[PDB]
């Protein structure tokens, strides 16, 4: 095989000329509040988001205004406001600002969530921190906001098999000799319903490449 | 051949000819094309009533469940033939559309009794 | 649903509403 | 209003420091910034302590903000901060320093509290009760009324100002409504309880003029309706509180006033709850049925709210003062002894690199 040494410096070089050119946060996440579309890639901004785009603030726009970029202090979002009852917040333990920023209005956040009530062991990195839907807890108000009493989830604990695959399990057991007359039952108790607006892990998205 | 990234799917591949649809539910990498490569055939299903009224599925039942097993995804219509045939529940999209059939029917109903 | 959770889904969706649907017709209409 | 033992910067003046000339420091972080290198805390530290003229303010003002731009701005020590305020007080530079402030974003000037009653009482000092009020409102923005005397201090400049103020906004009445419910539900008196109702009429106006984002965006208040209802409930713990605690009649009018004048965009609030402009009647009856009831049993103050206030910061004010004057001298050794470590520390770094380069 005659070797390809081109291919090989090209993915080289095009590697060390990504890792030297990243785009920033304040290039990447910047918008066009009049157009919303970004002015990085020219990419139209979703209609839904378009009035929150117009009237929320980003995460680091709050937290460049707070002491130590407000580690410690709470933050929740005005989506989870509307959508849930229960209290939804960030606990921030670790803020990287984006330097670069004029107002330092972007950056990545490390903390602690509670979800509906429920909170988490570990602190994790921050989704969403570039979206225009974050709300700062007042101090004065902390104790009133994360008041919760953990109301009884009980949930069924098992349902019904699908017609077919009963009757399938229902005469394999009587085949198999067996006489019972308990129903064919399915577990879903360890099927936990993870709401679909529950805040994913940011460490395993992805970034937009430069160009 | 291999793909970047991707996973297998139970799904439809269509046969026939024009105007005479015929489907194999194959189990095949989601990249291939619909008609290409496949790994297993499962089952069959003629969407054309036959002689006696009848549309025919058939189900490799044994391997379907080997193949969700194996951490198959499933297409859309192949969750509702499941779920027409007791296999699956039903899917709610189903359930949807019968209503949203019904109360077209119930308005065209009412149309005719005002007319 | 509960009347709290549709007048939620009208304010989540301003704006971009239909008519809000009954319950359905309880058997298929004739 | 605070003595001059807590306005006294020889303490400050007698920290250890290392001198530098400041071009040569500015100079070394203009090479590191030129080669997108991260700067120091210490060495920002250094070049602010080392200001010596009025120009020099200009510079480290400069510096300030590179920093802040800088992948190391979260460094920047509290210790530099309150020396920052104190090279401004001293070489008559109070608006630097309330530009800095105002502009905290842009330069991270986050002082504590002692620092706060320093640049405040400076003003006052001087008559200048427009930039008292601008500090008072950068400590609302901040949520900085964790210690009495900042609370004492801010309300006595707030009343101050809202004697002599007729022609009057609704940003303005936004600010001042923040900047007298945060200090005012932290003192458990007269004055807090008052400056709590006043607030909270305030910032109902803002909510029933303007709207409800009107109030609470980019301010440190809560998104929930029922401001006026907050007053009412005001009005209502006075009714059933101790003998002590009074009402004064000038809240009561300001509320009375903002009341009788009320009565004369995405839609936030879900469709099944009651409006506030549809509660504005049963308001006026529970203001008037209330205010029967507080006169009837005494708990109606007719001192004005700054005389009153003016009685309680010399009744308070100097163990106040006392309290700030110890934790700050506690503030200071604790500041000499992380400063110490990170001098000891460059210094090690600076040894192994050279020893490294001799091999």
């Amino acid at each position: 095989v005659r070797p390809r040494l081109i291919a090989e410096l090209a993915r080289r070089v095009r590697a060390l000329r990504e890792q030297l050119n990243r785009p920033r946060d304040s290039q990447l996440y910047a918008v066009d509040y009049e157009t919303l579309t970004r002015p990085f890639s020219g990419r139209r901004l979703p209609v839904r988001a378009w009035a929150d785009v117009r009237r929320e603030s980003r995460l680091l726009q709050l937290l460049g205004r707070l002491p130590l970029f407000g580690l410690g202090r709470l933050v929740t979002r005005k989506s989870w406001l509307w959508q849930h009852d229960e209290p939804c917040y960030w606990r921030l333990t670790r803020v990287r600002p984006d330097y670069t920023a004029q107002n330092l209005d972007h950056g990545k956040a490390w903390g602690i969530l509670t979800f509906k009530g429920k909170t988490e062991s570990e602190a994790r990195e921050i989704e969403h921190v570039m979206y225009h839907d974050w709300r700062l807890v007042p101090k004065h108000e902390e104790e009133a906001f994360t008041a919760f009493t953990p109301a009884p989830e009980d949930s069924l604990a098992s349902v019904p098999y699908p017609p077919l695959l009963r009757a399938m399990i229902i005469a394999e057991r009587q085949k198999n000799g067996d006489t019972s007359t308990e129903e064919p039952m399915l577990n879903v108790q360890r099927i936990r319903m993870e709401p679909w607006d529950y805040p994913a892990k940011q460490e395993d998205k992805g970034r937009a490449k430069g160009t | 051949k291999a793909y970047r990234g991707g996973h297998l799917t139970i799904r439809l591949a269509l046969g026939g000819c024009t105007n005479r649809p015929f489907y194999r539910i194959v189990a095949a990498h989601n990249k291939c094309p619909r008609d290409g490569r496949f790994v297993e055939q499962l089952g069959s299903y003629d969407p054309l009533p036959n002689s006696h009224g009848e549309k025919l599925v058939a189900l490799n039942l044994d391997r379907i469940r080997h193949w969700i097993g194996c951490g198959a995804h499933l297409s859309k219509p192949m969750e509702k033939l499941l779920g027409l045939a007791g296999f699956f529940p039903l899917h709610p999209m189903m359930i949807t559309n019968a209503e949203r059939l019904r109360r077209k029917r119930a308005r065209e109903v009412l149309l005719a009794s005002q007319k | 649903p509960p009347e709290r959770e549709l007048s939620r889904l009208r304010r989540l969706y301003q704006g971009h509403l239909q008519e809000e649907s009954g319950p359905p017709p309880e058997s298929m209409p004739k | 209003l605070l003595s001059s033992a807590y306005v006294d910067s020889h303490k400050w003046e007698a920290r250890e420091k290392e001198h530098y000339c400041l071009a040569d420091l500015a100079s070394l972080m203009d090479k590191t910034f030129e080669r997108k290198l991260p700067v120091s805390s210490l060495t920002i530290s250094r070049l602010i302590d080392n200001i010596s003229s009025r120009e020099e303010i200009d510079h480290a003002e400069y510096y300030l903000y590179k920093f802040r731009h800088s992948p190391n701005c979260w460094y920047l020590r509290n210790w530099t901060i309150h020396t920052w305020i104190r090279q401004c007080l001293k070489y008559d530079a109070q608006d630097k320093a309330l530009y800095t402030l105002v502009n905290k974003v842009q330069y991270g000037i986050f002082p504590d509290n002692f620092t706060f009653n320093l640049l405040m009482d400076s003003f006052i000092k001087k008559e200048n009760y427009k930039d008292a009020l601008s500090v008072v409102f950068e400590v609302m923005m901040q949520e900085a009324f964790e210690v009495p005397s900042t609370q004492l201090l801010s309300l006595y400049v707030l009343f101050h100002c809202l004697a002599k103020k007729t022609d009057f906004s609704w940003e303005e009445e936004r600010n001042f409504g923040a900047s007298l419910l945060l200090p005012g539900l932290k003192q458990k008196n007269s004055v807090g309880f008052s400056s709590q109702l006043y607030g909270y009429a305030l910032l109902g106006k803002v909510e029933l003029q303007q709207g409800l984002r009107a109030v609470y965006h980019n301010m440190p208040l809560i998104w929930k309706p029922g401001y006026l209802d907050r007053a009412l409930q005001v009005m209502e713990k006075v009714a059933a509180s101790p003998e002590d605690i009074k009402l004064c009649r000038e809240a009561l009018d300001v509320l009375g006033a903002v009341l009788k004048a009320l009565t004369s965009k995405l839609v936030e609030q879900l469709d099944i709850e009651e409006t506030e402009q549809s509660k504005l009647p049963q308001y006026l009856e529970r203001f008037k049925a209330l205010h029967s009831k507080l006169q009837a049993l005494g708990k109606i103050e007719s001192e004005g709210l700054l005389s009153l206030t003016t009685q309680l910061v010399k009744e308070k004010l100097s163990t106040c003062e006392a309290e700030d004057i110890a934790t700050y001298e506690q503030n200071l050794q604790q500041w000499h002894l992380d400063l110490v470590q990170l001098i000891q520390r460059e210094q090690q770094q600076r040894e192994q690199a050279k020893q490294e380069y001799q091999a």
